[PDB]
This record gives structure tokens, sequence and C-alpha cells, in this order.
RNA sequence: GUAUGUCUAAAGUUAUGCUCUUAUUUACUAACAA
């Protein structure tokens, strides 16, 4: 078949269902004919249509097409084991037996069942085949388009809105810029960047900002809603849990720097008191202790090369395993090996960085997903990255010593 | 007498063995062709043709697998033919023929009388033949 | 739809007899003309006559024309309509042409207009057909 | 057939035992390769040829070409090559797998045309992907052993022989159009030395087809015969020839493979052939011999 | 280019179908509209041009400038009464907007049908309108 | 009258425009309120490390 | 290439369209009986 | 050869880079990266975040900006990002300051020519393969019409082949009217205007048929 | 400027255009023939297109006037920089 | 390799600064080989 002739015949689960039926009985009739045609005996016969009926699964793929047959199979094998051992009860095994009565009842019943339901499916079938198909389509909201249709229902309110606030009664094409605009005050609402563009009038201003914390709610608390649903264990899609960790990230962070801007607008949440205090507990820890403080490392340690090399392994072990490796990843690598063919040069340049370098590359981060909750994972970019780890290192082995 | 063009309606050019029945090269794609004919060139690289959008290309055909056109001459809304010998002359659709320095793409446009074949008397230097349409023919 | 309109079949056609019974069925085609669902009226003239006689177009074509329903004739004069609108463009005026658009769609959107058409508009009406009558007589002679 | 399918399922659970009863054909057994035996040798090289010309989306687009049937028989000189006309193409798609079976298919209808003494016994083939189909094809004649050479012969290069090339392009239709490899040859000499002599030519043309016309049409007097394939020399001008081909592998090998000096008698045969491979085990024992 | 009849026909077709095309998409691009109704009084077919018109202004009623433009079109070929006609349409569909009255007056003034201005103006100015309508009157 | 509204995220056409029409906001000036309480907080430190010092 | 919504798909269209006569699902009689009030 | 990215802003490549930044704009790091034959995604919106965008200053300090910076330095403690944004300029040149304070050309035109020709190009193969489909439909045309015209010349009228309709009710338009939406109706009369238009209808296609 | 002022403003200006230089009704047909001058009407026809040609060609001047890619952005940005 | 989309599949509708020669790059493409 050519694709396209391969679209055409997959019949559906109307025609097929009707097929299976006629199987089903083909059978039986054909099985009543080979008797009353002198092939078989009467208990041949009886025989014969007691496992066309215990074995219609595995006579007509009638459960393909209509699972909840299943049921109908399952009682038939229910009455196969019932019968069969109260008609070998002192008996042997074997085939013989016939008695097809009860389940030639439950396939009447499924007959039954299902009549008016193939009444309705190919009565629409060959409706279609005659009568072209309703092109009044319309299709419902599913959790499949929910959300495009949302966005839609959305900017067409805010849209009419706009236009009976706009006094001049502009065009479409006017309204394009419009909506537009609305697209990026969302975004920026995402992002955690305030949408303040200059040349709107404020009416304007304030109605997008009405519309899209209305969308925000909507958003957040789907969300929310989700996270108890995947906490549970429900079935939701695997895109859809991807995108709910999307979500929850942005707003994790949205709440983050929200936090951070709190912090910055009122002073710290730690009193100068407080801090005093906790000052002097420390002071007088150590003061207890005899602490020698750890030195900024010098060229003179033995052990400054055996340190390095923990952690150049450390940062190895992240690689031995995931052979394809990111554009970032392949840098690190490389630091890491070139690190290995100049350990002197290496530590030099570390302890230059750790005298002078106070602004660092930005640390990108996502969220790995542990389904009940979801870890931060920070992303430092890799030349900083030996540094920390070498100071790292360096600290423990000072700190544990001391 | 070896190597053989055919252009064609599809808007492609075909460059073939004489008998090998394999294209050397098949043409770009965005032009347009109508009638090939060879430039009596000197070094006989020269395979010139008329379009459809009023352009008349060149191609370097030795070798055949070369086909950068080097200048094109514009300016002969066509729907008919042309030929060459230093000059090259084809005929258009509306009005009358054009004359054209093969160097540079530019020269006289002598009136016809419509239609447009032109030919030269290659025997000579200097005599074309018009064929004009219903029993127009035109010598110079 | 309802049923509203009723079948616009004329005499000749029809056949003489007192009482005829004629069937429908609803829904019953697609017309000749504008290829649109409609209620097909069809019946024996007589009860032994082998011809049925069956509603060709639909009624809003029917009307739009103003014409039969069975004999596509003018359902006063009992003639072609393109002729009867070649007569009429002939007496009073220099033009009138009853154009079918044969273009499948948009024959269905013509049909579905309440707008008759150029030589319906004379022959509706029977004071005007009248005076188109005593028009063409006087052309005559 | 049986042990075909198999050897078939072996390899669709990725355990083939890599055991064969006979050996391959590497540059040691390459004398054993004939023995007053009949035989046929096959190469499935340029059977699916392309011309490669632009479209109007811009990409690619690959068009079939007149192939061939490389279909040699080593003692004879009889080069028998089935010219593959495109009609056979424009039936179906996914031609490379395509092409395979179509030589294989063709191998086969030779064979079977062919009477029982004239059957070939060892068929050997250049593409050892090939062998594949052609195992299947044989299975109408079980006597006809399958010979995987180790060694790998230049024969995409074969057709690039002038007249070759020429019949290739004429072919109108699905025949075959058989020709003798070597006439004047066999009337001197033994066909092992004929073959030697056309191994060196392929060999060449392989490396460089500009070179070889050019060794060849070096002298313009000499004339090709209408019949035979190649100039027709005389014996110390053809052995000359010979050398100048057997420089031009060579160059060729010190461009390529930048070690062409300092070889080994047995090696520097191989490297004329390209057959024996380094990872090759048949040439470690050939060497642990010597 | 555009030689002989069947091929201009062709044309027609093609650019039609085009036309018709674009305004399946965006039944309001009254720009698109517009220009197609250009296009048909470009080809010197008039009814086909109104029928165009007819059907954007169907579309869409309120955009005021296609009502222009189909008024002088009408104007373009001569076509004076239809021209009232329809303007005269416009005025009963929408008749608190000034410049259709306005349009309506110029044609009439350069017509130099100078009762039917007068009485046309008195039913303008009846209904209320802009002191802007008065004071033109 | 509505500013034609150019994104930071996405042309459709991809128009190229001005540097400043793309990136904006321009309000990173605050500095003054978030302070208060950070002199006395270093400040305090500072103190506190001198008396622990002594 | 691929556009925001504006003007909707009018029913009118879909009201001059020519019945259907197929049969949905839930179309099928459910709840055929209407309930009352009190009053 | 394929290579780890880095090195050092070449002003041609910084150029290439704020041109891309006006085209895609502040968040699609990925391609102007990729229009960068050498620099990375990354690197390029540190780059931009960093030196290169517009909005911000490398102005020196006023003697009250210094106390400031200073000052800060003294209450925050080298978290210089914080103390860059409290300036409100960039954090490397500030630190700078503070520290101040307290004391080939071949591959470079490939990758212009290749941007330029990029940032010039502004449409998904949809549009391009659209376009290209059109230009190649009327080449199309204009050959049918030189074969009908030809054969007109010959002697033998053909007429032009309908477009292969798609589906049974596909619309002609020269066939019949659009969708004939009549008029309003006449309130003037309107009948010698009808006969005059006509004729001047009649009368263009005669002139047409001349032509 | 309103769509009101404007009009009136442009009906002023096309009546100082002007400045330069009968009825009879079938009442059973409704049809109101007003036979009028086809000379004025002809001057109108003129007069009309020649107002829409002047216009035609003054977009054509102003196009042909002069950050940018394509022929359109070019005029986004100038589109921008009004503002 | 595909979805997919075009194409063909035969009967005649009655009108009178440049050209050139080459060698090299880079890019893209390629069910073509490795
Ligand atoms: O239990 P099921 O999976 O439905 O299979 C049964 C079952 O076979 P198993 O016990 O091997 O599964 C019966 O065996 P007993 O339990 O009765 O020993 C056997 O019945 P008979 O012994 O009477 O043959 C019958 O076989 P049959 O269908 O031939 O009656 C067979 O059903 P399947 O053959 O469909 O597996
Ligand atoms: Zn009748
Ligand atoms: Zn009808």
């Amino acid at each position: 078949l050519t694709t396209k002739e391969r679209k055409k015949s997959r019949l559906g689960n109307s025609f097929h269902l009707m097929r299976e039926l006629l199987k089903m009985m083909k059978l039986i009739v054909d099985t009543h004919v080979q008797f009353r045609l002198g092939n078989v005996d009467a208990f041949q016969l009886a025989d014969g249509i007691h496992y066309i009926l215990n074995h219609i699964g595995q006579l007509t793929g009638i459960y393909r097409y209509k699972y909840k047959v299943m049921h109908q199979i399952r009682a038939c094998k229910d009455l196969k084991h019932i019968i069969y051992y109260k008609f070998n009860k002192n008996l042997g095994k074997g085939p013989g037996c016939g008695f097809w009565q009860p389940a030639w009842r439950v396939w009447l019943n499924f007959l039954r069942g299902t009549i008016p339901l193939l009444e309705r499916y190919i009565g629409n079938l060959i409706t279609r085949q005659f009568e072209g198909r309703s092109n009044e389509i319309v299709k419902t909201t599913t959790k499949q388009r929910l959300d495009a249709y949302y966005d839609l229902e959305l900017r067409n309110s805010v849209m009419d809105d706009i236009l009976e606030m706009m006094p001049e009664s502009i065009r479409q094409k006017k309204a394009r810029t419009i909506l537009q605009h609305l697209s990026e005050a969302w975004r920026c609402w995402k992002a955690n960047i305030p949408w303040d563009v200059p040349g709107m009038p404020a009416p304007i201003k304030k109605i997008i900002e009405r519309y899209i914390k209305s969308k925000a709610d909507a958003w957040v608390s789907a969300a929310h809603y989700n996270r108890e649903r995947i906490k549970r264990g429900a079935h939701v899609e695997k895109t859809m849990v991807k995108k709910n960790l999307g979500r929850l990230t942005r707003l994790w962070i949205k709440n983050e720097q929200e936090r951070q801007r709190q912090i910055q607008k009122n002073g710290p949440e730690i009193t100068p008191e407080e801090a005093t205090t906790i000052f002097s507990v420390m002071v007088e820890w150590l003061e207890s202790r005899s602490f020698s403080p750890i030195p900024f490392p010098p060229l003179t340690y033995k052990n400054d090369t055996k340190i390095l090399v923990l952690a150049l392994e450390d940062l190895k072990d992240v690689y031995a395993s995931k052979v394809r490796l990111n554009a970032s990843e392949r840098e690190e690598l490389a630091l890491i090996e070139e690190a290995y063919d100049n350990p002197h040069d290496t530590l030099n340049r570390i302890k230059k960085y750790l005298l002078t370098q106070r602004v660092f590359k930005p640390v990108d981060i996502t969220m790995m997903e542990n389904y009940q909750n979801i870890s931060p994972v920070y992303s430092v970019d890799p030349l900083e990255k030996i540094t920390d780890a070498y100071l790292d290192q360096y600290l423990w082995y000072e700190a544990d010593q001391r | 007498g070896s190597k053989f063009i055919s252009s064609s309606e599809d808007k492609t050019v075909r460059i073939w063995e004489n008998q090998i029945n394999v294209p050397i090269k098949q043409i770009s794609d965005t032009a347009q062709h109508s009638m090939p004919f060879l430039n009596v060139h000197p070094s006989q690289n020269y395979f010139c043709a008329q379009s459809m959008d009023n352009r008349i290309y060149s191609f370097s055909l030795k070798p055949k697998y070369k086909r950068h056109p080097k200048k094109i001459f514009k300016g002969h809304s066509s729907a008919g033919y042309g030929i060459s010998l230093r000059y090259i002359c084809s005929g258009d659709s509306k009005s009358r023929l054009f004359t054209w320095d093969w160097n540079t793409s530019r020269l006289l446009n002598n009136i016809k009388i419509p239609i447009t074949q032109v030919d030269w008397h290659p025997q000579e230097t200097s005599k074309v033949i018009c064929s004009g349409a219903a029993g127009k023919i035109y010598v110079c | 739809e309802i049923n509203e309109p009723p079948p616009n079949i004329c005499e000749q056609c029809l056949g003489d007899e007192a009482n005829i019974r004629m069937t429908k069925i609803p829904q019953g085609s697609e017309c000749k003309i504008c290829t649109l669902p409609f209620t097909l009226y069809h019946f024996k003239t007589s009860k032994r006559s082998n011809n049925i006689i069956k509603t060709l177009i639909c009624v809003r074509c029917a009307t739009q024309r103003n014409i039969c329903q069975c004999c596509m004739l003018d359902s006063r004069w009992h003639i072609p309509i393109q002729l009867r609108d070649h007569l009429i463009s002939l007496v009073n005026e220099e033009n009138v042409m009853t154009e079918e658009a044969k273009n499948d769609m948009m024959k269905r959107f013509l049909s579905l207009k309440n707008v008759k058409l150029g030589g319906a508009q004379i022959t509706s009406d029977p004071s005007e057909a009248d005076n188109i009558v005593d028009k063409l007589k006087n052309i005559l002679l | 057939a049986l042990y075909v399918l198999r050897e078939r399922i072996r390899k669709g659970l990725q355990i083939y035992q890599s055991s064969v009863q006979e050996p391959f054909l590497n540059s040691s057994n390459y004398a054993e390769l004939f023995n007053n035996d009949i035989k046929l040798f096959v190469d499935d090289t340029n059977v699916y040829r392309v011309t490669v010309h632009k479209t109007f989306e811009g990409n690619v687009a690959t068009k079939a070409i007149n192939g061939c049937i490389f279909t040699l028989n080593p003692k004879t000189g009889h080069l028998f090559l089935k010219i593959i006309h495109t009609s056979v193409w424009a039936g179906q798609k996914r031609l490379s797998q395509l092409a395979k079976w179509k030589t294989a298919e063709e191998v086969s209808a030779l064979v079977r045309s062919l009477p029982k003494e004239e059957q070939p016994k060892q068929i050997i083939v250049t593409r050892k992907a090939m062998l594949d189909p052609l195992e299947v094809h044989m299975l109408d004649f079980p006597n006809i052993a399958i010979r995987p050479t180790e060694l790998r012969l230049p024969f995409s290069a074969a057709m690039s022989i002038d007249k070759l090339s020429d019949v290739v392009m004429k072919a109108t239709e699905p025949q075959m159009v058989l020709f003798n490899i070597y006439d004047d040859w066999l009337d001197r000499i033994s066909s092992y030395t004929a073959f030697s002599r056309l191994t060196l030519l392929l060999r060449a043309l392989k490396t460089n087809e500009e070179s070889a016309k050019m060794i060849l049409l070096s002298d313009p007097t000499i004339t090709i015969k209408s019949y035979h394939l190649w100039p027709s020399f005389t014996d110390e001008q053809w052995i000359t020839i010979e050398s100048q081909m057997r420089d031009l592998i060579l160059t060729e090998y010190g461009r390529k493979y930048n070690v062409n000096i300092s070889a080994l008698t047995q090696t520097e045969i191989k490297d004329i052939i390209l057959g024996q491979n380094i990872k090759a085990p048949s040439v470690k024992r050939q060497k642990m011999a010597e | 280019d555009i030689l002989d009849l069947e091929e201009l026909r062709e044309y027609q077709r093609r650019k039609r179908t085009e036309y018709e095309g674009y305004l399946k998409r965006n039944r309001l691009d009254m720009g698109q509209w517009i220009r197609y109704a250009q296009f048909e009084i470009e080809q010197h077919d008039m009814r086909r041009a109104r029928s165009i018109f007819e059907r954007a202004l169907l579309v869409d009623s309120s955009f005021i400038p296609l009502w222009i433009r189909y008024i002088d079109a009408e104007l373009k070929v001569k076509c004076i009464n239809h021209a009232r006609n329809l303007m005269n349409r416009a005025i009963s569909t929408l008749p608190r907007v000034d410049k259709l009255w306005y349009k309506y007056l110029i044609v009439e003034e350069s017509l130099n049908n100078v009762e039917i201005v007068r009485s046309l103006y008195t039913k303008w100015c009846s209904l209320e309108p802009g002191v802007n309508a008065w004071n033109s009157f | 009258k509505i500013p034609a509204a150019v994104s930071n995220w996405k042309n459709p056409n991809g128009y190229t425009v001005a540097l400043e029409r793309r990136v904006g906001k321009a309000l990173d000036n605050e500095n003054n309120t978030i302070n208060d309480g950070f002199m006395k907080l270093s400040e305090a430190l500072e103190n506190a490390d001198k008396k622990a010092r002594q | 290439s691929h556009r925001p919504q504006l003007e909707a798909r009018s029913g009118a269209k879909a009201a001059a369209y020519t019945p259907t006569g197929i049969e949905h699902a839930r179309l099928l009689p459910g709840h055929t009986t209407l309930k009352y009030r009190k009053f | 050869p394929i290579y780890v990215k880095g090195g050092v802003w070449t002003n041609v490549e910084d150029q290439i880079l704020k041109a891309a930044v006006q085209k895609y704009g502040t968040h699609q790091w990925s391609k102007v990266a990729s229009l960068l034959q050498k620099k990375t995604a990354r690197q390029s919106e540190l780059r931009w975040n960093e030196y290169l965008n517009p909005k911000l200053n490398f102005t020196e300090f006023s003697k009250e900006e210094d106390a400031q910076l200073l000052d800060l330095a003294r209450e925050l403690p080298n978290q210089w990002r914080t103390i860059a944004d409290m300036m409100a300029r960039p954090a490397q040149v500030c630190v700078e300051r503070y520290n101040r304070l307290l004391e080939l050309e071949d591959e470079e035109k490939e990758m212009l020519a290749e941007a330029r020709a990029r940032l010039l190009n502004t449409q998904g193969k949809k549009a391009t393969r659209k376009i290209r489909e059109r230009m190649l439909e009327e080449s199309k045309r204009i050959a049918e019409l030189q074969k009908r015209r030809e054969l007109k010349q010959a002697g033998i009228n053909v007429a032009i082949k309908k477009p292969k309709k798609k589906y049974g009710t596909d619309i002609d338009y020269n066939e019949d009217i659009v969708y004939e939406q009549a008029p309003m109706p006449g309130i003037y009369d309107t009948s010698t205007e009808d006969r005059q238009i006509k004729k001047k209808f009649e009368q263009f296609e005669r002139k047409v048929n001349r032509k | 400027i309103s769509y009101d002022q404007l009009a009136k403003l442009s009906y002023e200006k096309t009546l100082r255009n002007l400045a330069t230089q009968k009825v009879q009704k079938d009442t059973k047909t409704g049809k109101i023939t007003i036979a009028d001058d086809d000379k004025l009407v002809n001057k109108l026809a003129v007069s009309l297109q020649s107002e829409s040609k002047k216009r035609y060609e003054a977009r054509k001047r102003q196009m042909q006037n002069a950050s940018f890619i394509n022929d359109k952005n070019k005029q986004f940005n100038e589109k921008l920089s009004r503002e």
C-alpha cells in the first residue's frame, strides 16, 4: 500500500467489528454445513461449536476492535472451566465435550448489547459513505487543545475591551499592535521583568496588567493543581509533567528574585545586634579552640598536586559515564585535560584567580524532577568550576587537618 | 559533433554527449529558455540561448560543465528566435529586430515591417534574413 | 426545513383529471438547476399511463424562474423559459436574460436568493403580463 | 537453504561465529585462484551509477544511469557483463539494496542458463556485502561454491576502460554484451600472465583514469583492435608499459599511504593488489610461513 | 504581453482566483477588497466590480472608505444614477458620518442639480447633525 | 496612540530594529532604601570585629 | 505564516449548510423527561 | 576543524553580534551564537550583558559616585554584582575602578558574508519554497502561452486548459459572476447607464480581440 | 483632527475646485429619472480621475524619498522613529 | 527512506571595466560510497 492508500484503508472500529461478527457467524454456520455436508458427526459438531464459542478470542480478533468483549471471552472461559470440571468428574481429560449452551447464551447477550452500538456505528459509517461528513465539525475542548482555546478566548476578550476603550474606532491592523503588545507583556511577566512600555496610554497598561494577572492566576493555580496531581501519582501526560516542571521552575525563580527584591527594599532580615552576638559567639569558640586559620595557599605544599588531582577526579566522575557531551561539558573536559598536562601552571592560574577574580560568569540553572519535590541544579561555567573544586578540596583538607 | 544540447519548456537546458543519454549538465532553475543557438565564437566556447523574460543568455560550453553567463543581452520582448555571425541579432514578439554587440550587448534596433526569426548569410560578412509572419521576409 | 412552500406545477403537463394521486418524497433529490435537496413530487398523469411525471426542479428555483416545476416552462404561457425571455427582451426593452451560473457552488447560492430573474418579474404579476401581451400584439401589426 | 536460514537467524542475534571452511582469496592463495577448474568472478560496484543534478528546490536529486554486472572468467578471459538498463530501476525505490538483488539475480540467471559442465564451480565476489543476497539466489543450485575475497580487486575502475564505458552508454535495453577482456595476451601467454597485466591496468585506472589513459595513449601510432578492449603492443614495449603502470601504482601508494619505499616482497605484492589488509590474519599466516 | 482575448480571459481567471483566495482567508481586509474592486474596474467589467463592492459592503459596512471608493468608481464610468442611488443608500445606512453626506453634496454640486442639493441639505440639517453640516449648508 | 509593539522575544518577519527600542527598563538606579540597615550591619560587624581584635 | 484568531467561524454558514443526518453519541436521548418546581 | 569555543572578541565579531541582537533580540542566544562561527551562546549573551549593550555606561564616576562606590565596598564586601546594580553600572568595570581607586581576515570576511546573507534572509523554508513555486509556475504559464500563441500563429486555435479543479465545488470565476450580490434596487432610474456600460464593455472586448 | 473636520475641510476644498469654473417620476415604477447635463457629469468624471491621479502621483514621489534589512522593515523603523 | 504535493495518460466545435584560461576555499546539499 502507498501511504495515502494505507491511510484511506484504515477501516474503523465499525466495519471491522461487523466483519468480526460475521467471522464468528461464518465459523459456526460453516461447522453446521460441515456436519450436515456429511463430514462430521453430531458429537463432533457439538464439540466444534463449543470450541468456537469458548475460543472466539482465539478464532476472530473481536477483542481487537472492541476490547470490552474481553468480558464476554472471560465469561466463556469461566464457563468452560466450570463445565468441563462438572463434565469430567469420573471421565478423564480430553477435547470431546460439547455442551455449548451457556457460552452461546453469553454470545447472544453480547450481540444484544452491541446491536444498538453497531446500528449507530455502521449507521454513521454508511451515512458518511452516502452523505458527506458534516461540515459543521466544531471541536470540543479537550486536555490537548485546552490551552490554545483559552488563550485565543483571552486575546479576543482583551482585544474587545481595548476596542471598547479606544475612542477613534481604529482598524483591526491597529489591534494587531495591541494584542502583540499583550503577548510581550505576558512574556515579561513570565520572566519577572517589569513590562513598562513608555508610549502607552495608562488605561491600556492597566487593562493588560489586569488580564495578565487573570491569566497568571489561572497558570499558577493550574500548576499547583498539577503538582498535587503528580504527587498523588495520577494519570498525567509526560509532556504535561515536563510543562508543569517548567512552570513551577519559572514560578520558583520569580518567587526567589521577588524575595531578593524584598531583602533589598527593606534591609537584611538579621538585626545588627543579632549579627554582633553571632560574631561574639564564633570568636569565643575559636578562641577556646586555638584554631589557627587556613592560609591563602602558596607554592609551599607537598600536597598541592595531590589536592588538585582530587578535584579533577571528582570533576571527571561526571564525564566518565556520559559519552555524548555538551559544549560547556566539552570545554570543562578540555580544561581538565590541560590541567593534567600543566599542573603547576594550572595551580598558578587558580591562585591568581583567587587573588583577583571577584566577578564570575553567571550560573545557569534547571530543575531535576523528583516528582515530589523538584530540585534546583546550578551549573557553574567550567573555568570557575575548577577553581571552586580546588578551593573546596583544599579547604576540606585544611579544615579536617586543623 | 559529439556534445549535444537541448533546452525545454520547464526552463531547463541539458548538455549531453552525442549518444550517451546521460546529462552532462542540467542547467539552473529560476531562468527560462526557448531558443538554443551557438555563437560562431572564435574559441567556440559559447552556447547562447533566448529566454521568455526578454533576455538572451550565454554559456561556456567548453567544458560542458561550465555554465556561468558573462553578460546577458537584455531588451527584446521575446516570443521568437535569435542568431549570431562580433554581433548577435535576434527579433522580438511585438515590433522589430535587435542587433547587439556581442562584446557589450548594445547596438541599433532595425524595423521589421508581427514575427521574428533572424539569421545571417554566413558566406558573406554582413547580410541578415528576418522572418515576418505572412510572406514578409526582410533581407539586409 | 418545514414543507412551507407548495409545489408549483402547471395544468397542461399535469393532465385533465379531476383527481390524480401524487406522492411526495421529501428531501427527495437534488434539483436539475441548483444541486440542492428539495421535496420531490411525482405522479402518473392517469392511473394506467406508464410515464410518471416527477418534479425536476426545486420550488425556490421554480419561483425564481417563475415556471412549472415539471415542464420547465412559464406557468402562464407554457413556453420555453429562454424563449419567453427573448420575447420579453424584444417587446418593451432590448435586453432580458436569465443567466444561470454554470459553477456548482454559485448556482446553489443564486437559487437561495429570493429574487426574480429578468423575465420572471414581468410574468409574475398578471397585469404586467397582459400589458406585455398587448404591446406584443401592437408590435405585430 | 537451511544453513543460510540458521546463519540468517544467527546474524539476527549478533552471535555469528566467524568460522569458514574454505579460506578467503588472500594474496597468497591468489595463485590457487584458478586450477584447471571452471570459475566465475563477480563485481556489483557499477550497477547503480548516478547523475547528480540540481533541482528546483535547490537540493540534490540522484538519477540512475545505465550500469553493468562485471562477470569475468580469469581462465578464458571472457568478461560477461549484463548491461543494466535504467528501466529496471524505474520499477522500484531503495536502489542500493536493489542493486545487489538485481546483480545476484542476473548472475543466478546466467548460471542457470549455462550447462552442468560450464556451470562455474567457485564464484568469487568483489563486494563482500553483495555476497549476502547472492547466497540466496545461488540456492537454485548448491554445487556452486561462494568465495568471499579477502583481497579487494579494482573492478570499479574496470568500467572506466574506454570501449566498456562506451558500450555501457550505448545500451538501450536489458541486454548483455560479452567481451574477451584480454585476447592477444591469451594467444601469446597463459591466462595468469594476462590477468596480472590486467590487474595492473585496472589498478592504475582506479588510482587515476587520466594517468592510465595517458600511459595507454602515450604512443598514438599504436591502435586498439576493433574487437579488443586494449591496444595491441609488442611484448617489450608491453613490458615497458606494465612497468610504467606499476610505477603509477607505487606513486599513488607513496602519495596516499606515505610508505611505499621500504616494502617487503610479499608485502609489495599485496600492495599492488591493495587486497591483503593489515588486519587480515591470512597475511599474518603467509608472513609467518616465510 | 497580454495580446489575444482568450489569453486575457485566462489572466482574469487566475487573478480572480488569487484575489478570491485571499478574501476567503481574511474576509475582512477591506484593502484587499478595494484592491480587487480596482482590478475589476481596470478590467472594464463594471458589473463584477459592483458585485465585489456589494460583497465588501456586506462584510463590513462601517468602513467608510470602501463606500467612498465604490461611489467614485461608479462616478468614473459616468454611471451617475447608480452613484446617486448608492450614495442615498450610504446615507440611509450611515447618516451620522459626515463624509458620505459631503461626498453626495459635492457630486450634486458638480452635477449642477442645485435644487436637489438644497433638498438633501434640508434633510441632513433636519437630522440635528453637527454644527459643521449647518455651516457648510 | 499606541506604540508599535516590538518584542525582545519573537520577530515573525525578522525585522532588525534599533537596540534602544529592543532592550529597556532602565530602572536599576534605586539604591537608597535598600542600604538603610546595611550600613548599620556592616558597621556593626566592623565594630564587633574591632572589639574582638583589641 | 500561522496566524491569530480574529473573525470567528460564524454559524451563518453552518445554518445555510445542508443537514448531515448522522447520529452523534451524546445526542442519543439522555434524561428524556424534564423536572419541574412546586409552582 | 571542529573544536571547543572561546577566544577573544574581534571588533568585527562584536559588530556582527550587535547586528544579530538587533535582529533576533536579547533572548535567542543560540541563534546569535550560530551566526558567530567562533563564539558560544553563553559567551555571546555574557558579552552582550557585560560590554556590548548600549544601555550600560563606561563614563568615569564623579567624586560623589566614587564615594558611593567605596562606601558600598566598605558596607557590602565584594558582592560586586549587587554593588554594580547599586551603582547602576556593569560589574567588572566597577571592580576595575575600585581597584584603581584603592591604589584570519579571509575567515572573518567569510563569516561576514554569511552573516549579512542570513540577516537579509528572514523567511522560513515554507516561504522560500512558495516563492520558488510561484516563479516556476509563472514560467510554466508563459511557456504554455508561447505554445498556444505559436499554434494560433500557425492557425490551430487551442483553448487554454482549465486548472485541474481540486474539488467538486471549486470555482472558475470567468464562467459566471463570483457571487453576484446585486446593487440595492433602483430609486433613480438606471436604464441608459446600463446600456452605455454594456456598450463600453462589448467595445472593450472588441478592442482586446483586435489587440 | 477628527474625520468630522477633515471631511468638511476637504468638502470646502473641492468647492473651491468647483468655484474655479429637471426631475421626472413614474410613480408606478418608482423610477426617478433626473435628466441632467451629460457634459457636467463628464467634467465630474475627468476632475475626479484627475484628483485621484494627483494623489496617486503624490505617494509615488513620497515613496521615492529614500537601520533595516528589507523594504518593509525600513518603513517599520520609520513608523517607530516618527514617535 | 519517507509523509505529502505536482505531472502525464490522444483525439481536432463549423468565424474571416570586460572576455578568457584555470587551480584553491568555504558553504550547502545529496538514500551516492566510506
Ligand atoms: O486454562 P486455559 O488457559 O483456558 O486453557 C485450557 C486448559 O488448559 P491449561 O490447564 O493447560 O491452561 C484446559 O486444561 P484442563 O485445565 O482442563 O486440564 C483445557 O481443557 P481440556 O483438558 O478439557 O482440553 C483447554 O483446552 P481445550 O480448549 O482444548 O478444551 C485449555 O484451553 P486452550 O486450549 O484454549 O488453552
Ligand atoms: Zn408543468
Ligand atoms: Zn433548484
